[PDB]
């Protein structure tokens, strides 16, 4: 079987600065025809892949210029002269001609900011009608915050918790570069009744010293 | 509009059996090629099948030669995979994609979860502060479902704009949780309202949730 290899596995770039996707075959991929059948996709966060090069240097309608596609032989090669905000996403690059057709392992391309953003800080307090189920989620939401490195920590009654949380972040967003987190703290309704302070602490480059966002249980 | 539209997901016990459907519209169907590809949940493709535009030749890789079967209903422009003897390994997203190689559309996928274990429904619940008062931010949790995947929307998908879904976590009891939140500048609290639109079609379920500014 053809195996395709890309390099880098992680692609991180200034906006506006070009950048380089490698593909790599195990075989060569010109068949007879004079033709060469190796494609190039783009996959969005939550979205179908869509093709954007399906021949080595043939560019899919609606695509812009930036992207070009080359190479031949066993490397191939794929171009952003300026990266913007539309090209964030994994790219992969495939052979159809041959059987079994085959795919490369994927390349993440992440935008880098010059300046770093700060979280804005919420926390979200148990529902009535989940507590009424004997369970109570709470949650902190970090909202649009770069670089993506940030330290959550839970604290009820000023005891800090540990296993007992499960984060999750979102996909670079495509306007600004930011990300999102969000933080769950899971406990039992006896064992949610039995504190008074939820608290989440956030240490971020973006916050100038830590930030607690708290509730009192009583007092809401 | 070229358009592939994808039967739902669904739970299958390993060993068991499960055909997905692709109904596509927009394009001359009978003069295509057809394949499905698979997306594990690595993130790698994998291609499953292809068939030729009049369902003469059908191609599968060694991986699923002789448990799958690609068929094709021309009158329906309508394109099947029957699965048999799933193992975990089948655990994936399913395509339905446009031509045998070059892959010019791609449906939406259908996730096919291949385990023992029993579907959930989720729990759908609202996420609001007690209380910078620039912006705001109201949510819904979905918690406890099985298997993947849910889909949220708000207000029917009129709103996108700064809104934030998370990718689900998978709870130590074996269940998936995500949550999908809005931040809104507080303004906006006064005269909008804001109603979470949850989807778990492995086991049916559709939950409009509205979520007030203010706990109770």
């Amino acid at each position: 079987d053809i195996e395709l290899t890309q390099s880098p596995l992680t692609l991180s770039v200034i906006i506006g600065q070009p950048a380089s996707i490698s593909c790599k075959s195990s075989q060569s991929l010109l068949y007879s025809d004079g033709t060469t059948y190796l494609n190039w996709l783009l996959q969005r966060p939550g979205q179908s892949p869509k093709r954007l090069i399906y021949l080595v240097s043939k560019v899919d309608s609606g695509v812009p210029d930036r992207f070009t596609g080359s190479g031949s032989g066993t490397d191939f090669t794929l171009k952003i002269s300026r990266v913007e905000a539309e090209d964030l996403g994994v790219y992969y690059c495939w052979q159809g001609t041959h059987f079994p057709f085959t795919f490369g392992s994927g390349t993440k391309l992440e935008l880098k900011r010059r300046t770093v953003a700060a979280p804005s800080v919420f926390i979200f307090p148990p529902s009535d009608e989940q507590l009424k189920s004997g369970t109570a989620s709470v949650v902190c939401l970090l909202n649009n915050f770069y670089p993506r490195e940030a330290k959550v920590q839970w604290k009820v009654d000023n005891a800090l918790q540990s296993g007992n949380s499960q984060e999750s972040v979102t996909e670079q967003d495509s306007k600004d570069s930011t990300y999102s987190l969000s933080s769950t703290l899971t406990l039992s309704k006896a064992d949610y009744e039995k504190h008074k302070v939820y608290a989440c602490e956030v240490t971020h480059q973006g916050l100038s010293s830590p930030v607690t966002k708290s509730f009192n249980r009583g007092e809401c | 509009q070229v358009q592939l539209q994808q039967s739902g997901g669904d739970l299958v016990k390993p060993g068991g059996s499960l055909k997905l459907s692709c109904a596509a519209s927009g394009f001359s169907f009978s003069s295509y090629g057809m394949s499905w590809v698979r997306q594990t949940p690595d993130k790698r493709l994998e291609w499953v099948a292809s068939i030729s535009s009049g369902g003469r030749h059908t191609y599968y890789p060694d991986s699923v030669k002789g448990r799958f079967t690609i068929s094709r209903d021309n009158a329906k422009n309508t394109l099947y995979l029957q699965m048999s003897s799933l193992k975990s390994e089948d655990t994936a997203m399913y395509f339905c994609a446009r031509q045998e190689g070059d892959y010019d559309d791609w449906g939406q996928g259908t996730t096919v979860t291949v385990s023992s274990a029993s579907t959930k429904g989720p729990s759908v619940f609202p996420l609001a502060p007690c209380s910078s008062e620039s912006t705001a931010a109201l949510g819904c949790l979905v918690k406890d479902y099985f298997p993947e995947p849910v889909t949220v929307s708000w207000n029917s998908g009129a709103l996108t704009s700064g809104v934030h879904t998370f990718p689900a976590v998978l709870q130590s009891s074996g269940l998936y949780s995500l949550s999908s939140v809005v931040t809104v500048p507080s303004s906006s609290l006064g005269t909008k309202t804001y109603t979470c639109n949850v989807d778990h079609k492995p086991s049916n379920t559709k939950v409009d949730k509205r979520v007030h500014h203010h706990h109770h």
